[PDB]
């Protein structure tokens, strides 16, 4: 039991009651998302798109977080050139909860 | 409010400190450039100084003179 669906650009592969930490949405902590772009679904039998979103697949999923990535330094410096810049930056992230997948 | 008096906006610059820092812009000769007689501590040129060519003030003439009477 699991699908492929894009969200933010990106396919993630997400399996039944697994949470997925994905880009941030401008939705809700507690509120249901939808996503009917679905790539994939599949089980012991496979069935495969002749084109792109299914037909008729969607993807359940809870909102759990809404903070933001782990810290990253940016630092840039070139040789021999009196130069240096300093820079941190932190990725927001929406983790979600997979529910259920539809057929 | 003896703690609250502030400044207008616009009425202080802080200035400009040189050799402080590499973000904070003109250090390192903080604004006068690599060698040179500028370069120097106590360096460049007097006023009207052109480098060894005829100054404008020696290479006109004088004419003219000052007359008391306009003085009073």
């Amino acid at each position: 039991m699991y699908a492929v669906f894009q969200s933010g650009g990106k396919q993630h592969r997400v399996s039944e009651g697994q949470t997925v930490r994905l880009e941030k949405l401008d939705i809700a902590t507690g509120e249901t998302v939808e996503f009917a772009e679905v790539l994939m679904i599949a089980n012991g039998e496979e069935v495969k798109i002749g084109v792109p979103f299914v037909d008729g697949g969607v993807i359940k999923a809870e909102v759990v977080a809404h903070g933001r990535g782990e810290k990253v330094k940016i630092v840039k410096f070139r040789r021999r050139k009196h130069y240096r810049k300093q820079q941190g930056h932190r990725q927001w992230f929406t983790d979600v909860k997979i529910t259920g997948i539809s057929a | 409010r003896l703690n609250t008096l502030s400044p207008a906006e616009g009425s202080k610059k802080a200035g400009k400190r040189l050799g402080r820092g590499i973000g904070s812009g003109l250090g390192k000769t903080g604004g006068r450039g690599h060698k040179g007689q500028k370069s120097r501590s106590g360096g460049g040129v007097r006023r009207g100084f052109e480098g060894g060519q005829m100054p404008l003030y020696r290479r006109l003439p004088k004419f003219g003179f000052t007359s008391r009477k306009a003085a009073i």
